[PDB]
């Protein structure tokens, strides 16, 4: 049969069976409970919209993600964000198909053995297997070294590998992303008048996000090109009219990537702990990391990054190495296009975790050879 | 729209392409005339050596 | 210990081809295909059948100047 | 329209001009090469003729 080649991430959750192009069934990972008291009899009112239904009764509901950082912080709405992404998005039983979820790097055991337990306890899965975010986005690209960068929305991580072979001690985790990009942009936006403070308000200030901001090549010209003339001042209509004017908030919103200082995190910008990931790495592969720059994830889709890394580290790096940044235009589910080509091998069939193994050994099994 | 940005791309695409193998021709003919050169003065100095053999 | 990878045959980056060239053409055939359909299916016709209401307005406009005219004429008092 | 034109004319100037400077610099690095292989040839026998001398 087929494999179920699900990516929970942290923000989307990217769903499809293994060998297509893109995944079936894409849609935020919400669960929000009405909070209003309700009048009307008979309405049929549910007690949680999960998935995209709740991003369109927004209004009256109390959204909350149930993974913060890469880990998941509240089993019971995930454990009904899955069962809607099986039985709803994809309406296959998962009694009849193997699964292959995605976790980030350095994440806590717990919540890895919690989730082989659930998949193989509730849902009752044949056959599951976990593997790390940036090694399926290395598949994507069709390369077989390279160093990703693989900024979702919960955490960046930044792993490197050389001819197949992982480095483990290069793994640079850093907890910035989408979500305190929002946040800093949702504080920001005060500054002219606009206060969006409620949950249901955040996810207006995520699109204000996506469609607007973009990541400046030089950031001290353009404060002061935005400061001067008005060329910059781009409008944008909220749900019911009042349009709003973004000023110098677009480039500084994403800026905060790449000097973290922003929002008071104290370590170096994704331009920085890229070089120091690849000076980590042993002297002879470092020419190789250099050329074959992978970026990655969700928030990697800023217009204008490709660049502004690539100048950044030219400016680090030897002036002798070439620095090329692989920015392939499928970014996004990049990831999920490379879980299913590892599923769809071969050479992998071997590497479940059976059923059979996981009840001789307890959910412990993740760690064990069938990593 | 939707089918002149994927041509954009595609078409962007074979820039980076094209570019990216132009520099490394260029960067190939850098090394094979150092590599020539370097050889030729090695020439040289042993047609010096061989005359003051003969001297 | 760390996971041991069992030794395969092949093969990796010539998938690339398979799953790009194809979209390559392909895609951009069929969506100048689908274009090009919308647009004839749409345009012509709307502007043509915003026409046919037009003119279907402009009779409705005769025949309620008529009756209010009458109407007029005989209330008249 | 206005845009498209340029834009498309511009990228696949681009394109063809980093195509024509890769096959220079490939035509060049192939006559260095191969002149670079007669300088080889010629200083092997002149290495045979000054050790015959040193003799
Ligand atoms: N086109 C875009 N431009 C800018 N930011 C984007 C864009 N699309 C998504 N994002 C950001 O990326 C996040 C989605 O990242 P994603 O890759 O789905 O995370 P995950 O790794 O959890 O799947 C969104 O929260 C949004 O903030
Ligand atoms: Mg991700």
């Amino acid at each position: 049969t087929t494999a179920l080649v699900c990516d929970n991430g942290s923000g989307l959750v990217k769903a499809g069976f293994a060998g297509d192009d893109a995944p079936r069934a894409v849609f935020p990972s919400i669960v929000g409970r009405p909070r209003h008291q309700g009048v009307m009899v008979g309405m049929g009112q549910k007690d949680s919209y999960v998935g995209d239904e709740a991003q369109s009764k927004r209004g009256i509901l109390t959204l909350k993600y149930p993974i913060e950082h890469g880990i998941i912080t509240n089993w019971d709405d995930m454990e009904k964000i899955w069962h809607h992404t099986f039985y709803n998005e994809l309406r296959v039983a998962p009694e009849e198909h193997p699964t292959l979820l995605t976790e980030a790097p350095l994440n806590p055991k717990a919540n890895r053995e919690k989730m082989t337990q659930i998949m193989f306890e509730t849902f009752n899965v044949p056959a599951m297997y976990v593997a790390i975010q940036a090694v399926l986005s290395l598949y994507a690209s069709g390369r077989t070294t390279g160093i990703v960068l693989d900024s979702g929305d919960g955490v960046t991580h930044n792993v490197p590998i050389y001819e197949g072979y992982a480095l483990p001690h290069a793994i640079m985790r850093l907890d910035l992303a989408g979500r305190d990009l929002t946040d800093y942009l949702m504080k920001i936006l005060t500054e002219r008048g606009y206060s969006f403070v409620t949950t249901a308000e955040r996810e207006i200030v995520r699109d204000i996000k996506e469609k607007l901001c973009y990541v400046a090549l030089d950031f001290e010209n353009e404060m002061a090109t935005a400061a001067s003339s008005s060329s910059l001042e781009k409008s944008y209509e909220l749900p019911d009219g009042q349009v709003i004017t973004i000023g110098n908030e677009r480039f500084r919103c994403p800026e905060t990537l790449f000097q973290p200082s922003f929002i008071g995190m104290e370590s170096a910008g994704i331009h920085e702990t890229t070089y120091n990931s690849i000076m980590k790495c042993d002297i002879d592969i470092r020419k190789d990391l250099y050329a074959n720059n992978v970026l990655s994830g969700g928030t990697t889709m800023y217009p204008g990054i490709a660049d502004r890394m690539q100048k950044e580290i030219t400016a680090l790096a030897p002036s002798t190495m070439k620095i090329k940044i692989i920015a392939p235009p499928e970014r996004k589910y990049s990831v999920w296009i490379g879980g299913s080509i590892l599923a769809s091998l071969s050479t992998f069939q071997q590497m479940w975790i059976s059923k059979q193994e996981y009840d001789e050994a307890g959910p412990s099994i993740v760690h064990r050879k069938c990593f | 729209m939707d089918a002149i940005k994927k041509k954009m791309q595609m078409l962007k695409l074979d820039k980076e392409n094209a570019l990216d193998r132009a520099e490394q021709a260029e960067a190939d003919k850098k090394a094979a005339e150092d590599r020539s050169k370097q050889l030729e003065d090695e020439l040289v100095s042993l047609q010096k050596k061989l005359k003051g053999t003969e001297d | 210990v760390p996971p041991k990878i069992p030794d395969g045959e092949r093969v990796d980056f010539d998938d690339i081809h398979r799953k790009r060239v194809e979209k390559d053409l392909n895609e951009l055939q069929t969506l100048i295909e689908a274009h090009f359909e919308n647009r004839k299916k749409e345009e012509e016709e709307l502007i043509s059948l915003k026409d046919r209401i037009e003119k279907r307005r402009a009779e409705r406009a005769e025949q309620q100047r008529i009756r209010n005219e009458r109407e007029k004429e005989r209330q008249n008092r």
